[PDB]
């Protein structure tokens, strides 16, 4: 009782009540949960302070299943007006801040009472904090359009704008020599929403294999891709793990999975006369490390290798120059202060087995984490709203893809079904289920690039103007032909710009 | 049972007795207070009838602004539910604000406007930051008042209402100084408070500072925060802010300025109140360090009280008399000191504290009287002093004998405080 004079000192009367009932609400959420376990029902349960489970993961899903995953289920159709919502989001954040900062008293409060588990790291939950802020500061740039002389650059975002040139056959005013072919473009494409999408840097853009990309086991719309660290990246004690996640957008002509389908299918076969592929490989005495590990995700000159850095800063500034973008060192070279969390080894390990800690009611890999990824940053860094969390958003798929194209586009995976799945490596069968999720992204999004880019080299090989192809396509488009607006959305703030088809038009340079 | 005409029949000096310590709780839902809330090995959780929901459908959304911060245990609330229709209007509760209000506002502190139920109507908060009693002015001026300033005056004036922003929201700051201002209500309100949990202040601040001329009975101005306390209360050198600030004239009219809750006052090289020419008094609340050689004490203020704080400096009396006698600091407490304790010093305990005084025999009654001199040119002209809890102070305190007596200094909380030598 030495620490409890400057413990009351630190805080107003009003405080110290506001942030008793958040944490009040805090152990509600964990007694109806049973992370911590209730004494006996039908009477006044009181918990001590010795033995309280508090963390930064166990916060910030508590702040997840109540404040940011606005389910509601009778009551979600209040997110209407603009306004209302600025106010009632602009009340989210302010409740945000406030319940960090209880649950940060919290642990402070308990440290003293000897429970040796409230270490807050605080870090992850500013991160968390700034997160939020950006996507508020983002409607505020949305709703604001009198803030600088850079509006058009406030209608389309740098993101947007960069992808949608990126998708032009045709760069008579893009680049003569540096943007020739459709391959080149496309791994520039994937090189940019590995950065844009992925807050990593160069050299981490250079550590992405084709076997590091794990699949989801949950809700499968996600690229795992688990950035192993085997004690060796400044540290030592072998678990510093950032998890980092890709989801199907609602505009075909933004989502990575599509793209990343493409390029790797233009570099197994490539052009069949003008641009040759790599070749496919073998996959037949893989180890796990041997040929999946070596074997970059883009190529370069040799045919095993990563390129050269100025090349690639050259290219940033053509398109960016092209896409008329004052370049800076923050954004697209260096790692940027609002990235992905990197967990360490006992936070790792322990918090995701289950079967030590099955008295828990619900486990958090099953519905808020899935598959050791964080919610929020995982649909902000997409640029879609966590706010349903368990809605139809990513399932909307009108005319799906049928079974007979599935097999006429990369056939060596059938081959390998039919041959034994099982006795290959991990990372082998892993790499072919991995294709086959990203083959049914391309065959579901191909229908928008055919349609709106005639021209792409995918389409110079006479055996894809088949009955099934047209006809996908025309059953695809078929609600695309005669309605003004853009049947497929573009980005939670700019559904309501970029909905007509004139605005999306004309971004494009060449042939609107 | 309770009887309210026994206890409304026995004079007023008991019933200022009582409702003295009776602090402001005038109700019996009270919440706990944040003492025991700490020190257990248990928190109090939650776990509903048919009245009950019609008071929180009803009733609660009008009180959902300053009532909602005790939605842990909501049987509080479905207590306070019923105390709430009918505690305003109680014997002892206006007879606690007539005896309030009869002594100057000395009993309970600090009625506060608040803008609920649409009608700009007074209230009251106890320590615990509570509403319980909610007055509109007719009310008060009809039921409490007029039931004591029968025919005298000087007594019918009401000027001790303090407006105290961050209670409540900055547009409610808006719509209330905007209902204030439609009536002729500037004069009512008596002193003011600053919240706000380089110069960028809030909204709410900016319309409390644009009005504060307009009131022409303000004293007692206090802020709360350290990165709003250099902003418009202290100097920091700034000489020429036409908007933003607090406005010259109203500087004069104030009398003490209470500084709730910070870290230090003297964040910059000098903390100084060379404006505020005509304050009387000054109250650190819960100030974590301040250091008296970095206070520039205007031309004629008298009190400088202070509680809470953590850590003092001193006006490092002692470094200008080690000076004019001309002795070393052990020489001085080895030779100079006599810890004299007649009768007066043993009156007011300090029962911690050692209470001493220079020698009367062996300092020749003239450099001694310069000795008193040195004190009273670090004073500069203050009286009052009311060390309440405070921790290690750095120099030793040296406080002078005409001040001294009287029970003009006054340590009341001496724990960590030791060794108070008096010339």
């Amino acid at each position: 009782e030495d620490r409890f004079q400057e413990l009351v000192d630190s805080l107003k009367p009003r405080t110290a009540h506001q942030y008793k009932t958040y944490y009040t609400k805090y152990i509600q959420w964990c007694q109806l949960n049973q992370i911590i376990p209730t004494p006996e029902d039908n009477s006044v349960n009181s918990v001590p302070y010795k033995d309280l489970p508090i963390s930064a993961e166990l916060i910030h899903w508590f702040l997840l299943d109540t404040l940011i995953t606005d389910d509601k289920p009778g009551e979600k159709r209040e997110e209407t007006e603009d306004l209302d919502e600025e106010e009632e989001n602009s009340f989210k954040i302010a409740t945000l801040k406030k319940i960090i900062g209880s649950l940060n008293f919290l642990s402070k409060l308990c440290k003293v009472h000897e429970n040796p588990n409230a270490n807050i790291d605080t870090k992850y939950l500013e991160s968390v904090t700034k997160l939020h802020t950006h996507w508020i500061d983002s409607q505020k740039a949305i709703t604001t359009n009198e803030t600088n002389n850079t509006n058009t650059q406030v209608l389309c975002p740098p993101l947007l704008k960069v992808s949608l040139n990126l998708w032009n056959p045709e760069t008579n005013h893009l680049s003569e020599k540096f943007f020739k072919t459709c391959s080149e473009k496309l791994r520039f494409l994937v090189d940019f929403q590995l950065r844009s999408y992925l807050n990593l840097s160069f050299e981490e853009r250079s550590k992405i294999r084709f076997g590091s990309l794990k699949l989801g086991k949950r809700d499968r719309d996600a690229i795992i891709y688990h950035k192993v660290t085997h004690s060796a990246e400044k540290k030592d004690t072998p678990g510093h793990h950032q998890l980092l996640a890709l989801l199907p957008q609602d505009c075909p002509f933004i989502c990575p999975q599509t793209t990343l389908a493409a390029y790797l299918y233009l570099r197994f076969y490539g052009i069949p006369s003008v641009s040759k592929g790599d070749g496919f490989p073998n996959l037949n005495a893989d180890e796990n490390g041997s040929l999946l590990q070596d074997i970059p995700i883009l190529r370069g000159k040799s045919l095993t290798t990563y390129p050269r850095e100025e090349t690639f800063s050259n290219y940033y500034t053509t398109v960016f120059r092209y896409c008329h973008l004052p370049y800076k060192r923050r954004e697209y070279f260096n790692k940027c202060n609002l990235v992905y969390p990197t967990w360490d080894e006992d936070t790792f390990r322990t918090f995701f087995n289950e079967e030590n800690h099955g008295n828990w009611l619900e486990q958090p890999e099953a519905f808020a984490f899935p598959d050791k990824i964080p919610f929020d940053f995982k649909k902000i860094m997409n640029f879609k709203s966590p706010y349903t969390s368990y809605s139809t958003n990513a399932k909307k798929d009108p005319f799906p893809p049928p079974k007979d194209l599935l097999v006429q586009i990369f056939p060596e995976i059938d081959e390998y079904k039919r041959h034994d799945y099982e006795g290959l490596s991990q990372n082998s069968r892993d790499f072919l289920d991995l294709m086959e999720v990203l083959r049914e992204r391309f065959l579901s999004n191909l229908p928008w690039i055919y349609k709106f880019f005639p021209n792409h080299d995918i389409f110079q090989d006479p055996i894809f103007g088949n009955s099934d192809f047209q006809s996908y396509f025309n059953d695809k488009t078929i609600h695309s032909k005669g309605s003004p607006i853009l049947s497929f959305d573009i980005l939670p703030g700019f559904n309501k710009i970029y909905k007509n088809k004139t605005n999306f038009y004309s971004l494009l340079i060449e042939r609107p | 049972s309770f009887n309210p005409v026994r206890f409304l029949e026995l004079p007023i000096d008991i019933r200022k007795e009582v409702y003295f310590h009776l602090d402001g709780n005038f109700c019996g839902a009270h919440p706990y207070p944040i003492d025991i809330l700490y020190k257990s090995n248990d928190v109090e959780l939650p776990g509903r009838s048919k009245r009950s929901k019609k008071l929180l459908r009803y009733m609660y959304p009008v009180f959902a602004t300053y009532l909602n911060i005790f939605e842990y245990s909501p049987q509080l609330i479905e207590k306070w539910l019923e105390y709430a229709f009918w505690l305003r209007y109680d014997c002892l509760v206006l007879d606690c604000f007539k005896v309030n209000h009869l002594y100057d506002g000395t009993l309970i502190d600090a009625l506060e406007w608040t803008y609920l139920d649409n009608e700009l109507r007074l209230a009251y908060f106890n320590k615990a930051s509570m509403l319980e009693v909610w007055y509109t002015f007719k009310e008060y001026k009809k039921w409490v008042i007029d039931s004591v300033a029968f025919d005298e005056l000087d007594l019918l004036n009401v000027s001790n209402i303090q407006f105290n922003i961050d209670n409540l929201t900055p547009q409610l700051v808006d719509k209330c100084l905007s209902i204030l201002e439609q009536k002729d209500l500037f004069a009512t309100i008596g002193e003011v408070q600053f919240g706000q949990d380089n110069q960028l202040t809030s909204i709410s601040v900016i319309r409390t500072i644009r009005s504060m001329e307009s009131m022409k009975s303000l004293r007692k101005i206090t802020v709360r925060g350290e990165k709003l306390y250099e902003l418009l209360i202290n100097f920091h050198g700034f000489r020429d802010n036409p908007g933003k600030t607090i406005s010259y004239i109203v500087k004069r009219r104030i009398n003490e300025i209470r500084l709730s809750r910070m870290n230090q006052i003297s964040r910059t090289g000098l903390a100084d109140f060379t404006r505020w020419d005509n304050l009387q008094k000054l109250v650190l609340s819960r100030v974590a360090y301040i250091d008296l050689n970095s206070i520039v004490f205007p031309k004629n203020f008298k009190s400088l009280t202070m509680k809470r704080v953590s850590k003092i400096k001193w006006w490092n009396i002692e470094e200008n008399i080690l000076k004019e006698l001309k002795v070393d600091k052990r020489t001085f407490k080895s030779l100079y000191i006599k810890e004299d304790d007649s009768k007066f010093t043993k009156f007011f305990n300090l029962r911690h504290t050692r209470i001493k005084e220079l020698d009367k025999s062996e300092i020749n009654q003239i450099t001694y009287l310069r000795c008193q001199a040195i004190v009273w040119l670090s004073f500069r002209t203050l009286n009052h002093i009311k060390l309440q809890n405070v921790s290690e102070v750095f120099n030793n305190i040296i406080v002078p004998r005409a001040l001294f007596d009287s029970k003009r200094v006054e340590i009341y909380r001496c724990e960590k405080i030791s060794q108070v030598l008096v010339i």
